[PDB]
């Protein structure tokens, strides 16, 4: 995807991550285990909260047909007003269904981005005390326990 | 020792389409489209529907003798027209912009019975019958007819004091023949006038037999009009006038509906009606009908419309 790292370089999801959609598994001499990065999960569903809000908030309001009764002599005047109809929903309906499709896209992207963001701000903190697997892991050239993996998850790593 | 950087996957099933690609899983989606109605006729924020099954609008606004249940008057959100109401115009006649009528009155939220001319005030007889009404007469307007074989002139008035708009009505009788027209009016050729300051129609009778309906050949055109405050009808005859007898006031504004259906109707309170069913939601969009109306979403012509909240769901397996 966009910015390659979702089903990307980092090719498959983890089903042990309960808490949220990103972070962090560790291995050390202590064992192996991963838990969600909390700020960047937080800060995505409060993005996407409030997108979703909004769309809801710009697209609930309804429009109003009345299917009004015509006479036989006025069958051009029937005809004017499905026009109207039919346009008022082809319309909206197309509002409706593009929106949804575009910003599932950007949503999409978006997550992928944060997930992109975090591996790089934790390639940044390493420096050279680490090197990429190239599938989304750093193997440490030091001997890092769960301390040590803590500063790395809090952004508190010495040697960046 | 090694730290590596992850995404949650789920054993969600939900999919979302993107216009480069259909089908996507997701971890997690929001169906933004309501679909469920309770296939029932209810009261939204603004009341009951009034549910008409055996007289059509026009059939109460004129008083069919078959509709002295709505005599009362009522008040409604929506109105039901079943489509067992066949009680219309008994006597043979069309109503003159009737679409213009129905759509005024359902417009309104409640009407209330007047009466414009007491029974009193005319020199002629006034309780002319037909058996095509049940053996009776719209109480709307009075059937006119001589009286000990003299129908002199009749002119009589009214001024609307009642600070609202009146909706009143009258007709026109076509005797089937010359001996009929005489026989009710004392002339073949007569004179009807019914005016105001912003209205002046005037007609003539044309004898003649029509077609068979209800079993006569005779004829009676309907009109309507609306009489301001303030405004003051007459009306002048010598014969064939169907004088207007109860008027009604109109009043507030309702959904300005008319559902033709036999859906069933219950006690009952939705936030959004529709002539297949009501509904409650907080979604932004429903498919149930473009017809919905009260307080509702956007209706939108599709079976889903999901929106991606979560991300691409990708089995490690
Ligand atoms: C659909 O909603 C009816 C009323 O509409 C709105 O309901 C919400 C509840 O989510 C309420 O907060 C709003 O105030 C109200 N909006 C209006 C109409 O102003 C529900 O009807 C309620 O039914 C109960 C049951 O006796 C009655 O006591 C309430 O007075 C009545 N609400 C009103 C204000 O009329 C109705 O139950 C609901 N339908 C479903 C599917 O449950
Ligand atoms: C006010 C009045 O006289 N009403 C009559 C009615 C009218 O005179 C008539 O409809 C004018 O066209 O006539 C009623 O009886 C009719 C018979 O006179 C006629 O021979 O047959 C008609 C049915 O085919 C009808 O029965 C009527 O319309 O019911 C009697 C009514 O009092
Ligand atoms: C990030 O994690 C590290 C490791 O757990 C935290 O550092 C410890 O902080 C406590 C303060 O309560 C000190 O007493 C310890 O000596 C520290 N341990 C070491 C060796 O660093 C650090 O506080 C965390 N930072 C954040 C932002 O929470
Ligand atoms: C029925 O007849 C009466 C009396 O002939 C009419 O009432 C009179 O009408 C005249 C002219 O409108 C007035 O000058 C009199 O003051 C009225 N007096 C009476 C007797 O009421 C009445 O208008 C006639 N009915 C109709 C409407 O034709
Ligand atoms: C509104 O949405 C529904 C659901 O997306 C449309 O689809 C039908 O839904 C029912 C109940 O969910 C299913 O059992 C049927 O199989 C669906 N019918 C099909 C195959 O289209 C429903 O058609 C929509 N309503 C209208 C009037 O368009
Ligand atoms: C997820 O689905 C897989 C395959 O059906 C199953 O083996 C596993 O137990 C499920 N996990 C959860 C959260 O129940």
């Amino acid at each position: 995807g966009l910015f390659g790292a979702i089903a990307g370089f980092i090719e498959g999801g983890w089903p042990g991550l309960v808490a949220g959609w990103y972070g962090f598994q560790h291995s050390n001499d202590q064992g192996v285990g991963m838990a969600a990065d909390s700020d960047s999960t937080q800060k995505a569903i409060d993005k996407i909260t409030s997108k979703v809000n909004n769309i809801v908030d710009k697209m609930n309001k309804q429009y109003g047909i009345i299917d009004h009764e015509f006479s036989e002599i006025e069958t051009r005047l029937n005809m004017i007003n499905n026009k109207i109809d039919d346009q008022i929903q082809d319309i909206w309906t197309y509002n409706a269904e593009l929106l949804v499709l575009l910003e599932n896209q950007k949503t999409l992207d978006e997550h992928d981005a944060n997930v992109n963001n975090l591996y790089n701000k934790v390639k940044r903190a390493l420096g050279s005390n680490a090197m990429e697997d190239g599938k989304g892991c750093f193997e440490l050239y030091h001997k890092c326990d769960d301390q040590c993996m803590e500063t790395i998850r809090n952004g508190t790593y010495n040697r960046r | 020792d090694k730290i590596c950087i992850g995404y949650q996957s789920t054993n969600s099933t939900e999919t979302v389409d993107t216009l480069t690609e259909t089908n996507v899983p997701v971890t997690h989606a929001k169906e933004l489209l309501h679909t469920s109605h309770n296939g029932m006729l209810c009261a939204t924020n603004l009341g009951h529907p009034l549910i008409l099954d055996t007289c059509t609008i026009e059939g109460l606004i004129y008083g069919n003798p078959s509709c002295d249940l709505l005599l009362g008057g009522r008040e409604w959100s929506y109105i039901v027209e079943r489509p067992s109401a066949v009680n219309g115009m008994c006597y043979p006649g069309n109503v003159e912009n009737l679409e213009e009528l129905r759509s005024l009155f359902s417009s309104a939220s409640s009407y209330q019975r007047i009466q414009i001319f007491p029974d009193t005030i005319w020199n002629v007889s006034y309780s002319g019958t037909s058996s095509a009404c049940s053996d009776s007469f719209y109480r709307s307007m009075r059937w006119l007819t001589q009286k000990n074989n003299a129908y002199p002139i009749q002119d009589a008035q009214y001024t609307n004091n009642r600070g609202k708009s009146i909706l009143f009505m009258w007709g026109i009788n076509h005797p089937p023949t010359d001996t009929v027209q005489t026989n009710l009016y004392t002339r073949t050729d007569t004179t009807t006038s019914v005016t105001t300051e912003d209205i002046n129609r005037t007609f003539k009778p044309v004898i003649g037999p029509r077609p068979l309906v209800n079993g006569l050949h005779g004829r009676i055109d309907y009109y309507w009009s609306v009489l301001k405050p303030g405004q003051t009808l007459r009306v002048r005859s010598n014969g064939n006038l169907i004088a207007p007898w109860y008027g009604h006031i109109l009043s507030g504004e309702s959904h300005g509906r008319i559902l033709k259906t036999d859906l069933n109707s219950g006690n009952c309170v939705v936030q959004c009606q529709t002539e297949r069913g009501g509904l409650n939601t907080t979604l932004p969009f429903h498919n149930v009908s473009k017809y919905a109306f009260g307080n509702c979403p956007k209706y939108v012509g599709v079976k889903s419309l999901k929106l991606a909240v979560g991300l691409r769901n990708v089995p490690a397996r």
